[PDB]
């Protein structure tokens, strides 16, 4: 087993619809499946979307998580992604903050 | 069913990622059907592969597709190009994102 290495996805309003932002957590080169990834400990659901995993040349896992959040709310709420990759008993908590 | 363009989302490498001496660009695809895409990444204007894994497009909740792209590469790598693409091409239509160091 490898646990993840986090990183994480500063926001960003380029793709999504007008006063939102999209932000999120890379969760790369894990070993084997699953990972699983919530927002804020469960307390933020809408707008999350947590991507298949890909698998690599390196027979390694990685997979992505972004949330769509209100713009407005960049400066006032803490964004943080909690993984959780149990094969290896790993367990990271990413603050994901503005650029 | 009615075709669905797709909606696409490119993250460029992180700058604590950079400091662990790596780099990764994510490009996510969603609410598209039929459920084929092709992805062609890009260093400025020249086609690249290596490092590219993208996943088989699976069914989101609501009867379209989502896909994801990376793109690995090193920081000098990524530093080195005046930007990086990522086009999705869905149904003879493309889409194309665009990040710079």
């Amino acid at each position: 087993t490898k646990g993840p290495s986090v990183f994480p996805l500063a926001p960003s309003s380029k793709s999504t619809s007008g006063g939102t932002a999209a932000l999120g957590c890379l969760v790369k080169d894990y070993f084997p499946e699953p990972v699983t990834v919530s927002w804020n400990s469960g307390a933020l659901t809408s707008g999350v979307h947590t991507f298949p995993a890909v698998l690599q040349s390196s027979g390694l896992y990685s997979l992505s998580s972004v949330v769509t959040v209100p713009s407005s709310s960049l400066g006032t709420q803490t964004y943080i992604c909690n993984v959780n990759h149990k094969p290896s008993n790993t367990k990271v908590d990413k603050k994901v903050e503005p650029k | 069913q009615p075709k669905a363009a797709p909606s696409v989302t490119l993250f460029p490498p992180s700058s604590e990622e950079l400091q662990a001496n790596k780099a990764t660009l994510v490009c996510l695809i969603s609410d598209f059907y039929p459920g084929a895409v092709t992805v062609a990444w890009k260093a400025d204007s020249s086609p690249v592969k290596a490092g590219v894994e993208t996943t088989t497009p699976s069914k989101q909740s609501n009867n379209k597709y989502a896909a994801s792209s990376y793109l690995s590469l090193t920081p000098e790598q990524w530093k080195s190009h005046r930007s990086y693409s990522c086009q999705v091409t869905h149904e003879g239509s493309t889409v194309e994102k665009t990040v710079a160091p």
